[PDB]
């Protein structure tokens, strides 16, 4: 799985930072050893490392031998479902914000909707009225990216899904190799 | 031993001045100002502080280059590196800096070329390494990356379970 480490390595620098990508490193190498070994090569602190393998055991990224005395080794394959969470957030992003369908009273700079309409209208002035506060409501753009700034997380997002493509590909190579 | 440490100093100082030019121990006695250390000392040197002296230079029938033996290369570990299984090295970026040349200079180019900088023998102290390929995607990263690790809270092969139905 040599592309595996690449698409790893990859996920490592975009991600976490060089303190625990050093570390990461050797685990990257993937071999079973002791904390103190680890601490000789490396020459970090024993506390900070001990934050960082913890960070990397939440991440499941890690797995233990107990001797007491404890060993360390990675788990490898927490990388499928690593991309498809990932997936998922990339999606959610993908997925709507905006609140279309949508006034808001420019004064209280709180929101409604289109079904709120017909409940803020008065026909005594023939137009819209919030209501703890009379006034005009107006448009959406609040708190919720512009029109022009949709466009630009929108096209973000459509520059993320190419960068990510290969790493699928590498992906689906390797879910074939454990097909077999 | 002390009057051997100076000795160990003023080595220290030549080598760090760039030169291993082994002298006799009379000039050296001279130069460290311990000229009237005495027969006794001077014969404790002769058969302990010179030869018995484990990482002790002897060339021209002299005694040299005491501070070091562990590297002599002076230059980047490549060797070392190029291996995929005994890769490596954090070094102390004051042995860097004491096996030959000062690092800044080197170092400013290096920058964005060979040399990484991570702040670990204390906030204050740095040690020297280095990198590969590109992040992933632009984006202002630090904001999507926060709200990306994942969820390390359980469930989760049964959340991939969820995520495939
Ligand atoms: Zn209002």
């Amino acid at each position: 799985p040599a592309a595996l480490k690449r698409l790893a390595k990859y996920v490592i620098r975009g991600f976490y930072g060089i303190e625990h990508a050093l570390a990461l490193d050797i685990l990257i190498r993937n071999s079973c050893v002791k904390e103190e070994d680890m601490l000789e090569l490396l020459k970090f602190d024993r506390k900070q490392l001990r934050s960082v393998l913890n960070n990397l055991k939440g991440d499941k990224f890690i797995k233990c031998r107990m001797r007491y005395f404890i060993n360390y080794r990675t788990l490898v394959n927490v990388v499928k479902y690593k991309l498809d969470h990932m997936r998922r957030r990339i999606e959610t992003d993908e997925r709507d914000s905006t609140n279309r369908a949508s006034f808001k009273c420019p004064v209280c700079s709180s929101t409604f909707t289109d079904l709120e309409a017909n409940q803020l209208f008065d026909p005594m002035t023939g137009t819209f009225r919030c209501t703890f506060c009379h006034t005009e409501v107006e448009e959406d753009e609040s708190a919720m990216p512009k029109k022009d700034a949709r466009t630009l997380l929108a096209r973000f997002n459509e520059q993320i899904e190419p960068i990510y493509a290969l790493l699928r590909e590498t992906e689906d190579v390797n879910l074939a190799y454990e097909i077999l | 031993f002390g009057v051997l440490a100076k000795i160990v100093n003023y080595m220290k100082t030549r080598h760090q001045r760039g030169d291993t030019h082994p002298l006799t121990l009379d000039e050296i006695l001279d130069e460290t100002q311990h000229l009237d250390i005495g027969l006794k000392q001077k014969q404790w040197l002769m058969t302990e502080a010179l030869v018995n002296n484990p990482k002790i230079e002897v060339i021209d029938g002299k005694y040299a280059f005491k501070p070091k033996y562990n590297v002599r290369d002076k230059k980047a570990l490549l060797r070392l590196l190029d291996q995929h299984d005994q890769r490596g090295l954090g070094g102390i970026l004051l042995e860097d800096i004491e096996e030959a040349l000062p690092n800044s200079q080197k170092a400013v180019k290096a920058l964005g070329d060979q040399i990484l900088f991570v702040n670990r023998p204390d906030k204050k102290k740095i040690l020297f390494f280095n990198d590969k390929s590109c992040q992933f995607s632009v984006d202002e990263e630090f904001q999507k990356l926060w709200r990306s690790v994942t969820v390390d809270s359980m469930d989760e092969e049964k959340i991939e379970e969820y995520l495939k139905r």
